[PDB]
């Protein structure tokens, strides 16, 4: 299904792996997808997060507090966690329901909040961004693009 | 799809 991801959405997933690698992590979790969506910095997901006051530094701080780093950075392919798999599966359905034939950054963010339970969701809530508020902000921004 | 980047 990655063939259906936009260029930017693929860049988010590629960057998520390196977010994990550079924190000496050995799985790509939902929190690395969240870091990737912000750090990529251009798409509707990054805009939605920025527009709710969710910054890369806030997320980094919470990841260090909740997860912490390993001792060495791994080489080679880092596997998705079960919850990160579910986020990427759910992104497909968020896109179709919103009338998109491609999976964009915003659909990955919507998948993340649909899954709603993993480390990324915990971080968002701790930083004051309730799941429904995030979804509604994505809808508000997408509505502006219909002008 | 769905285990690693980008399978």
């Amino acid at each position: 299904m990655f063939e259906r991801f936009t260029d930017r959405a693929r860049r988010v997933v590629v960057l998520a792996q390196e977010e994990a690698r550079m924190l000496n992590h050995n799985y790509i979790g939902t929190e690395h997808i969240l870091l990737g969506l912000i750090h990529e910095g251009e798409g509707v997901a990054a805009k939605s997060l920025e527009s709710l006051g969710i910054s890369l530094e806030g997320v980094r701080s919470q990841v260090e507090e909740i997860i912490g780093q390993g001792q060495q950075a791994p080489s080679g392919h880092i596997p998705y966690t079960p919850r990160a798999k579910k986020v990427l599966e759910l992104s497909l359905r968020e896109a179709l329901q919103l009338g998109h034939n491609y999976i964009g950054t915003e659909h990955i963010l919507l998948g993340l909040i649909r899954e709603g339970e993993g480390v990324a969701a915990q971080v968002l809530v701790k930083l004051g961004a309730e799941l429904t508020r995030v979804r509604q902000q994505v809808i508000q921004l997408l509505s502006g693009y219909l002008e | 799809w769905l285990a690693f980047v980008l399978v």
